[PDB]
């Protein structure tokens, strides 16, 4: 009850998982150590080892408890790692990084009756470092005429290669003192290049489009330092 | 022009008159921009309500005018709201600031302030801090294993931040969903190097805005 | 030496307190001992007038300051305070209203302001007209009360320029049958539209001209200070000449300028002799201030060496000192600007004038 399932799979900057280690994810690809530290120095040491049942909820496989109480290997999961530790230090060094060991390890509190969650650091690619960058597209999709006639339009920009934390919404159009024209729209993530999708429901009517000169936006991200903004004039229905 | 701190109350009664702190500190309100609240709710687009004049004209939409009586306060330059019968779709992040007529592009933040219709329920309890000890014998790839263990406190609309956040080297936005039990566990952690693990622990600074509970450990 | 004040909003009270506390003796050299007091405006016009008559004239005040937008009279003008303080030759600072009828010295003995009225706007328009040889112009002013004085000043200045305009008459306040006059103006000398009406009275003409595609080349739209605000920017064509005077839009800057002007006036009064206090307005007292004409002379008939604006050649009517303008253009609601008036002659700025016709040079006016 204290930790429920969030929207996405990774914890992100503002995530409801306190047992996370990295903000976005771990920088592990294959054959390298991926320590999922689910240490929790809470009131769970009820005269013995702390009960910690971590499991995964990858799309296609039902949630199955890997190891209960972090002491005895549960019959049903193949032995592919060394999960031990007593007290608060939990050793979860996931050295074999395969296609099956690339899901969010939901560290459920065994001493808690309601089903809890944890971890969330999916073993996938992370293009947020210095060398690994992510640059989305810069083409702005013109809004349809029906959205303009209906009053509430939607100037959706094409963003494919980006992360939910990389949401550049701070615009600068000739010192425009406004507040609120878009949101952090995200979709399902991919294990290949983290393909997300951003949208915008910016209301644009006929009069507002008539009294509009340019639309120079800012798509400056950590990887897309020089974005080609599409500052088109009116009449782009 | 960046002093428009949108303060949204999170302890208002459900299905009652919502009074958002529309703090307007800046240029003189002389019917120059569109001072209205943007209803940005996931699932529907934003609806342009209207604007206010130099002395108060209430030039809003005729639909949301009877049950939504927008007030005007010129003395303190901070007008209140009377959003009665706050439904599920009404509970969203509002933007009570100035908007230039023309929809050229906003220079403020894109997250907002969710005015959660809550009270002294089981969703907000005493923060149970835990002695999180940084384990030096841990190598989570190229990152570290820092964080906090604060649970049973104010939900998502809380203002928990990092330890004296002034640089924000990892304080980004992330679309999250509210929990059913209300006992949210938002743990904002910045991108720290792997060498920082064990040398210095990093505990999130849980700061309750409407509850005034500065307890974190 | 007691000075009063009458505001309504708390921000104006705080600004007045700060202005009379800090940087109050900087204006001039004499160490003033003014006793600044402020009275909050009442929601009723009669109760506020009674409070004024029982506090200000009873405390022997010399000047006041009225700059709150939400006036209790629902007319955006300080009617009761002015009608109560005009008997004692009190210089009621009516900087909150721009009505040229109230700025006249006929019905108001002592009523000054620091905001350009409709007369000053018409004078600036006439000065801008003689630069590009705009003799035969048309006036589309729909307002009657102040529009009459506006068109009278316009025709008198045209006669003083050894010329005569063609259309200086009004048709109807806020009408929608201006198609005939527009079609007649389509075959005239100049397409310079002169509109000096209120918000809705100008918005009606703007939408009527937009319905007839009256947005070609050569249409020089001359607007005032409070004619395009809130929603009138869409109805008006993109590229209107939006006049704006220094310390006219910002309330704090305007209050500071008014306080500086009052301090300079008090210093100039203390420089000369005959420093007498106004008669206290108690029961049965019907005395007239002896230093009333002299105060009017040292206010409008004289000049100012210092102050907030730091300019000279003050107008002989107490309306607004001729200084530099901040005329900003509104091409699609951007930060562009056009040639500003520097008090004596319009001087082009860095970026030239942008015209709605399509080009940037002199259009087919």
């Amino acid at each position: 009850d204290i930790q429920w399932v969030l929207l996405l799979w990774v914890p992100g900057s503002t995530g409801d998982i306190v047992l996370t280690q990295s903000p976005a994810s771990l920088a592990v690809s294959l054959g390298q150590r991926a320590t999922i530290s689910c240490k929790a120095s809470q009131s769970v040491d009820y005269d013995g080892n702390s009960y910690m049942n971590w499991y995964q909820q990858k799309p296609g496989q039902p949630p199955k408890l890997l190891i209960y109480a972090a002491s005895n290997l549960e019959s049903g999961i193949p032995a592919r790692f060394s999960g031990s530790g007593s007290g608060t230090d939990f050793t979860l060094n996931i050295h074999p990084v395969e296609e099956e060991d690339a899901a969010t390890y939901y560290c459920q509190q065994g001493n808690e009756d309601p089903p809890t969650f944890g971890g969330g650091t999916k073993l996938e690619i992370k293009r947020a470092d210095a060398r690994t960058v992510a640059a989305p597209s810069v083409f702005i999709f013109p809004p349809s005429d029906e959205q303009l006639k209906s009053g509430t339009a939607s100037v959706v920009c094409l963003l494919n290669n980006f992360y939910p934390r990389e949401a550049k919404v701070q615009w600068k159009v000739d010192n425009a003192l406004q507040s609120g024209n878009s949101q952090e729209s995200v979709t399902e993530q991919d294990s290949k290049d983290s393909t997300y999708s951003l949208s915008s429901t910016l209301t644009l009517s006929k009069a507002d489009y008539e009294k509009h000169k340019v639309y120079a936006c800012e798509v400056t991200h950590q990887g897309l330092s020089s974005p080609v903004t599409k500052s088109f004039n009116r009449g782009e229905c | 022009d960046v002093q428009l701190q949108e303060s949204g109350p999170g302890l208002v009664k459900p299905s009652q008159s919502l009074s958002l702190t529309c703090t307007v500190t800046g240029y003189s309100i002389t019917s120059d921009y569109a001072w209205n609240w943007i209803r940005q709710f996931p699932g529907n687009k934003l609806e342009w309500m209207g604007y206010i004049s130099y002395s108060g004209s209430t030039g809003y939409n005729p639909s949301l005018k009877s049950r939504i009586s927008i007030t005007r306060d010129t003395s303190k330059n901070q007008f209140f709201l009377q959003l009665n019968s706050v439904t599920t779709e009404d509970t969203a992040t509002y933007y009570c600031a100035r908007l230039y007529y023309g929809f050229y592009g906003m220079d403020y933040w894109g997250q907002g302030t969710s005015v959660t219709v809550s009270s002294a329920k089981t969703t907000t309890k005493g923060p149970s801090v835990f002695p999180l000890a940084p384990s030096s014998k841990s190598t989570s790839g190229g990152t570290a294993a820092l964080g906090c263990l604060v649970k049973d406190y104010f939900p998502e609309p809380v203002t928990v931040s990092w330890n004296s956040g002034a640089l924000t080297s990892g304080v980004h936005t992330f679309p999250a969903v509210l929990q059913s039990s209300g006992l949210y566990s938002l743990s904002s952690v910045v991108t720290v190097p792997s060498s920082s693990l064990g040398t210095q622990t990093y505990i999130c600074n849980v700061n309750h805005k409407p509850s005034n509970t500065k307890v974190d450990k | 030496v007691n000075i009063g004040a009458v505001l309504s909003t708390r921000k104006h009270e705080q600004m007045f307190r700060e202005a009379v506390n800090q940087a109050n003796k900087r204006h001039g050299s004499w160490k003033i001992q003014l006793n600044a007091t402020s009275v909050t405006h009442k929601p009723n016009a009669i109760q506020m007038a009674l409070s004024v008559c029982e506090d200000l004239i009873s405390s022997q005040v010399y000047a006041i300051l009225v700059s709150h937008p939400p006036t209790p009279n629902d007319h955006f003008t300080p009617t009761p305070v002015s009608y109560t303080a005009g008997f004692y030759r009190i210089p009621v600072l009516g900087l909150t209203t721009r009505m040229s009828i109230y700025s006249d010295k006929s019905i108001h003995l002592s009523f000054l302001r620091t905001v350009p009225p409709y007369s000053h706007q018409s004078s600036v328009w006439f000065e801008m007209m003689r630069v590009y040889n705009w003799n035969h112009i048309i006036l589309l002013v729909s307002d009657d009360h102040e529009g009459r004085a506006a068109q009278k000043r316009l025709e008198t200045l045209l006669e003083e320029r050894e010329s005569k305009a063609e259309k200086v008459l009004q048709f109807d306040p806020g009408t929608k049958n201006v198609t005939a006059l527009l079609m007649e103006a389509r075959e005239l000398e100049a397409r310079v539209i002169i509109l000096s009406a209120s918000e809705d009275d100008a918005a009606t003409v703007y939408r009527a001209a937009a319905m007839l595609n009256m947005t070609g080349s050569g249409y020089v739209w001359l607007v005032g200070e409070r004619e395009i605000s809130g929603n009138a920017l869409r109805y008006a064509p993109d590229g209107i000449i939006g006049l704006q005077l220094i310390n006219g839009k910002n309330e704090s800057a305007h209050i500071s300028d008014a306080v500086g002007v009052v301090a300079q006036a008090v210093h100039e009064l203390l420089e000369k002799e005959n420093i007498t206090d106004p008669p206290r307005g108690c029961v049965g007292n019907t005395n007239i201030w002896k230093t009333g004409p002299l105060f009017k002379r040292v206010l409008m008939s004289s000049k100012y060496a210092d102050g907030v604006t730091g300019r000279v050649e003050f107008n002989e009517d107490g309306d607004r000192k001729f200084a530099n303008y901040s005329i900003m253009n509104l091409q699609n609601r951007k930060l562009v600007q056009v040639g500003i008036y520097n008090g004596t002659h319009v001087i082009p700025n860095d970026r030239k004038i942008i015209w709605p016709g399509g080009e940037t040079e002199k259009p087919r006016g």
